[PDB]
Order: C-alpha cells, then structure tokens, then sequence
C-alpha cells in the first residue's frame, strides 16, 4: 500500500521543501 | 503541481550529496506534508526552489550544482530546527 510504504520511505528525510 | 513536496536526504559517507528520496504533487504532496508533521521532519516553504527541484531532480537523483547553495542552506536550517 502506498501510504505505509511512503511513510517508511519518507521518515528518514532530512528536510522537506514545499511550494 | 498545485501542491509540490520534495523530500531531501543527506547522511555523511552514504549520500555523497543531498538526495531526493521522494516527491509528490497534489494529493501526494499533501500527504507527505501530513506525514512530515507526524514524524517531526522539518518542512520549509520555498516556491521557486520547490518548482525547480520538482522539474529537474527526480526521485532517486542527487541534486545538481545549481541547487547546491539553496539546498545547503535548507539542510543547515533543518538540522537545528525546533530543538
């Protein structure tokens, strides 16, 4: 499933940039 | 891309340069931002930088030279943000 796989990927991020 | 989110990762000796590990537009961007709140990951708004990264540095690619300074600045902010 996307959400749980996105979380598992995302969680190590150093910084998120948004518009 | 009404909404954009770019997830950047840097870990010494592992990523030679900052790495885009995930991107999203629209619903996915919104979700990334919600997950960031849940995991306390620093989120920074920068419209032209977000657009440029989204257009040029895809998921699983290292940033290129034109992004070194703005991304370096983001990482310096992030590593001490909300401590």
């Amino acid at each position: 499933i996307q959400s749980t796989s996105l979380a598992n990927n995302i969680k190590k991020s150093t910084v998120i940039v948004k518009n | 891309p009404t909404h954009i989110a770019i997830c950047l990762y840097y870990k010494l000796g592992e990523t030679p340069l900052p790495l885009v590990i995930e991107t999203g537009k629209d619903a996915k961007a919104l979700q990334i931002i919600k997950l960031a709140e849940l995991y306390d990951i620093p989120v920074i708004e920068d419209i032209p930088l977000a657009r440029s990264l989204y257009k040029n540095i895809h998921k699983g690619q290292y940033i290129t030279e034109d992004f070194f300074e703005p991304v370096a600045q983001l990482i310096r902010i992030a590593i001490d943000l909300d401590y």
